[PDB]
DNA sequence: TCAATATCCACCTGCAGATTCTACCAAAAGTGTATTTGGAAACTGCTCCATCAAAAGGCATGTTCAGCTGAATTCAGCTGAACATGCCTTTTGATGGAGCAGTTTCCAAATACACTTTTGGTAGAATCTGCAGGTGGATATTGAT
DNA sequence: ATCAATATCCACCTGCAGATTCTACCAAAAGTGTATTTGGAAACTGCTCCATCAAAAGGCATGTTCAGCTGAATTCAGCTGAACATGCCTTTTGATGGAGCAGTTTCCAAATACACTTTTGGTAGAATCTGCAGGTGGATATTGA
């Protein structure tokens, strides 16, 4: 059948960090789980923000919302620019 | 002569009392500048339903008395009797709060 | 218009007041160096609460904490609280 | 037709993003930022991580990076620490510690 | 048309098995929500409700009141070693701690 | 003037069942709101997660059933899961 | 079976948490504990697989089990 | 005809296991054990090895931890030896008590 | 300080379990269309939040004093560590059969829709009442002698 | 083995702040007649899970010393509790202006629902390559002297 994960998405962003090094499974394994685990963390906390604002749509803002409120300090001020410099950029050309 | 009650007594007599009762052991007006003060410091202009600082106050008596039973445990299990700065950090690394 | 200036009022958690708290978590003596550790640690509780209550109130564009915003900071923080629900 | 990764710059998969957000129950309707700006946090993330692990391994004269190396990365760093607080790496231990009144001497 | 049945007496339910539903297809849970699933979890609520007023009565009548406060909703709760754990990791405003002192700490 | 929902209505009449005589404060009343919404929360929530770990679109009153074996202790389950099912089989009887 | 956890196994447990003196009545507290750590989670398990309506407990079912409890697992699945 | 003093070997144990990551308990004994205690929630029950795996894991890193938060108990009091009071003492403030 | 025993630490080395590659099909993701509709303005009706004034007594503050608690010093009885000895339970595969997840292929039952019609609930109003707050006598409790 | 000094426990009042009951309007359950979809059901089909075997070989169970740790005993400097005198500043009430929550409508800009067209990611064999696990030899770290 067919299991998707994001395996190919981390190998990638893992050569731009470090070009040189390669991922064991087990160690690929782990890294799913938490690109999973924050994942599930971010939207849940964007529905509850949505919910309490009676909103029926997450948007980008409740997705930023939700990163100042999981993330510590510096993780959220460096995950807050990365957000809004890719939306920035997919609503241009 | 006049009547000394011995170091103890009252303060047993004062767990018996405050164990007993259910009121904010802080004093309002004192915590609601807390409160703004430190809201202050995060954003400015800020306002609050009057609710909103009770609902905190009682939150933060809730976790210090809280947090007191477990110091208190710490300092027994050392076999003192009085609660030191060491028991309630060992509290905390254990809650979790910060090893 | 100006309010005045809002300083060291952590020192507005008094000793008696800190005496009762521990009361009521059963505690019978209290070193002399407790109250400025409580005063610490009470310090970081509040301002963890309230930067999330205020994450939550920005978010709704109000300049009003509610007491909703406290209960939800709160319940983040697995603090819940009953009784202000609304 | 060029996908919406590449167009929001990122290497974090958008449209499954997208759908991801879609399926789990989180909201009625999702805006079109919201996967963009999702993926771009979890791509971030991805890269703190594995540049961090990365230098663990070299640290360890390896190139591959393995439960170990996430770990040590991990508890190493404040921050991601904090994060990942009550998180458990399988396979990767705990950092070599030992308290001061336990030793010899 | 047919006699208007509200779907708790049905259930032979006091709590609002409407109300329920509504609040499960607007809660974003599922996609669906099944027929029984807000009779089940109204009756559910129900039964815990009970259980903790039977309770809480019960700590009022022992305290001479006739009227349910706070207080005596702690009691009963931190007295129960299963709702004790159910909530215990929540907090009961106004609803103080139990009287309980460390022997070691009494007077020799 | 959108009005505010709440279960009080139904605490009271629960709460009338098992003391006649009692009466209940409103900030007491306040707490049982938010136990109820709490419970919801929690048994909707882990309804929500089951289905979704079994590719069910539908949430059934078997997810709410497991849900709560998996969220209530011991005996507080075994009464809420024979008051669950109660309810259901009366409520298909028509 | 519990008993299959054994003295040195426990003693290695204890090492690798820096534990450098251990009383001779630790062993049986432990296994205590380890087999209430044991029962809360396969139990929350077995829920799962038997919602599942399967007979084989699953990764999957642990890590969710786990996750209930406030122990989330990385690297099997989640 | 020479032997560490006490206490020497133990710290080198330290040393030694806080820098591996191999599971420390035997692996048959472990399987034996769960399907022991699943058997009364279930009978007849499989298990994927991966599940049996993932279990080993968590315990494993529970009771590290948990040895961790005693072994501190234990220096509070002013020992160097953990004893059932600082287990319990732990799970006490932890919550699972 | 010596001198010996048992630990570590290095630098090399070679096979092997994983890894990294290479070669193809389907679901997913991207498009171009047609509809919908959430919730962003643009007001504005009213809660209720911030402030001010004033008076009064509950309580915080700052001291004196000395009870008894935490902390330092000994001491020796045992518990728990280090080890050499001896043995069986765990580990490692390989085979084989079977139980049982995953699917495919239906369809009858159960849900979602659309919208009309029929009340249970909720926002005050009005009416009704626990019990907070006071106040003196038991009933004790505590502590000196 | 009292007594005296206080703190605590109770039952008796009763008017005020709240709680409970009385009234009406909807917002939203309940009814019905379609339109859609879910997921329970046999039948199979591999995947991977238990058994069953064997060896070996660690790794564990036992006993023997005894090192050195924990816990019992003592001693005492001075910290922290109890009691007091003072008088500050939190509380308790009321009143007022007006910031800013909601509560209404009005209407795109942005999201959903479709029908296709095209691309990408998950698979199942290929084609290496990072170190695990030894070897050996060289200082280390411990310990007994
Ligand atoms: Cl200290
Ligand atoms: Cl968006
Ligand atoms: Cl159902
Ligand atoms: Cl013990
Ligand atoms: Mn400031
Ligand atoms: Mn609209
Ligand atoms: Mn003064
Ligand atoms: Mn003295
Ligand atoms: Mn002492
Ligand atoms: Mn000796
Ligand atoms: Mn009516
Ligand atoms: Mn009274
Ligand atoms: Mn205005
Ligand atoms: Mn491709
Ligand atoms: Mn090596």
């Amino acid at each position: 059948s067919r299991k998707e994960s994001y395996s190919i998405y981390v190998y990638k962003v893992l050569k731009q960090v470090h070009p040189d090094t390669g991922i064991s499974s087990k160690a690929m394994g782990i890294m799913n789980s938490f690109v999973n685990d924050i994942f599930e963390r971010i939207a849940g906390e964007a529905s509850r923000l949505a919910h309490y604002n009676k909103r029926s749509t997450i948007t980008s803002r409740e997705i930023q919302t939700a990163v100042r409120l999981l993330l510590p300090g510096e993780l959220a001020k460096h995950a807050v620019s990365e957000g809004t410099k890719a939306v920035t950029k997919y609503t241009s050309a | 002569k006049p009547h000394r009650y011995r170091p103890g007594t009252v303060a047993l007599r004062e767990i018996r009392r405050y164990q007993k009762s259910t009121e904010l052991l802080i004093r309002k007006l004192p915590f609601q500048r807390l409160v703004r003060e430190i809201a202050q410091d995060f954003k400015t202009d800020l306002r609050f339903q009057s609710s909103a600082v009770m609902a905190l106050q009682e939150a933060c008596e809730a976790y210090l008395v809280g947090l007191f039973e477990d110091t208190n445990l710490c300092a027994i299990h050392a076999k003192r009797v009085t609660i030191m700065p060491k028991d309630i950090q060992l509290a905390r690394r254990i809650r979790g709060e910060r090893a | 218009r100006h309010r005045k200036v809002l300083r060291d009022n952590i020192q507005g958690i008094t000793k008696p007041a800190i005496r009762r708290l521990a009361r009521r978590g059963g505690v019978k003596r209290i070193s002399g160096l407790i109250y400025e550790e409580t005063r610490g640690v009470l310090k970081v509780f509040l301002e963890n609460v309230i930067r999330d209550a205020v994450t939550y109130t920005e978010h709704a564009q109000r300049k009003t904490v509610t007491a909703m915003d406290v209960v939800y900071a709160l319940k983040r923080q697995g603090r819940t609280l009953y009784g202000f629900g609304g | 037709a060029k996908t919406r990764s590449s167009r929001a710059g990122l290497q974090f998969p958008v449209g499954r993003v997208h759908r991801l957000l879609r399926k789990g129950n989180y909201s009625e309707r999702v805006g079109a930022g919201a996967p963009v700006y999702l993926a771009a946090v979890l791509e971030y993330l991805t890269a703190e991580i594995l540049e961090l692990a990365g230098n663990a391994a070299r640290d360890n004269k390896k190139t591959r990076i393995i439960p170990r190396h996430l770990q040590l990365a991990i508890r190493n760093d404040e921050e991601l620490n904090k994060l990942l607080g009550r998180v458990t790496i399988a396979q990767g231990g705990v950092l070599p510690n030992i308290q001061a009144v336990l030793l010899p001497k």
